[PDB]
């Protein structure tokens, strides 16, 4: 900038930056569950 | 829905003034509404006229039910699954640990199991950080 204009440039200084990494987790089968059969109801009503 | 049952339930209820419809009279039958059938309430007069329909369905399911799982055992630091003991291959594998070039990442060292299934609980990550002049140079603590 000198070399230019005589004018030099302001100094900029970017501090140390913390960057956050979200935790995650990955799920894999373990074993499968079949629901046993208990009871079915279904219920049906009209009213007038 | 849930582990242990399902819900489905839906209900419409309609409300409507139609208590000029309920009052008419049957010239065929020489009669009226309320008379014909025999209603007085909400008939003779005619009111405020409701629908109300509710449909209801429910399932009942065991969350254990029928369920097949894997064999494990539990250690501190590793998890044992006793899969197929084939023979056929050798029965282990060491790994040794590895420094990685140009960085400090350090490969934990680890021990293949392959009658059985071995698992490690948990890894170490050793620090590493790229070296650069005056460069943003990212630095990484240790993860397990």
């Amino acid at each position: 900038a000198n070399k230019i204009a005589d004018f030099e440039l302001p100094t900029i200084i970017v501090p140390e930056q913390t960057i956050e990494i979200p935790s995650i987790k990955f799920s894999v089968p373990a074993g499968i569950v079949i629901p046993s059969f208990q009871a079915l109801t279904a219920r049906f009503e009209v009213d007038s | 829905n849930d582990q242990e049952k399902a819900h489905l339930d839906i209900a419409g209820s309609l409300e409507g003034h139609l208590r000029f419809l309920k009052n008419i009279i049957l010239p065929v039958y020489d009669k009226s509404l309320w008379d014909f059938l025999k209603l007085d309430v909400t008939t003779s007069i005619g009111r405020r006229q409701h629908l109300r329909v509710s449909t209801a369905f429910v399932y009942t399911k065991n969350p254990n039910g029928y369920s097949f799982s894997i064999p494990v055992k539990v250690l501190a630091d590793k998890f044992i699954i006793p899969g197929l003991k084939l023979n056929d291959l050798n029965s282990v594998l060491v790994m040794p640990t590895f420094h990685v070039p140009f960085t400090d990442l350090q490969v934990p060292s680890c021990k293949l199991d392959f009658r059985e299934i071995q698992i490690y609980k948990k890894l170490r990550t050793s620090s590493f950080a790229l070296n650069l002049p005056t460069l943003p140079e990212v630095k990484f603590p240790e993860v397990d």
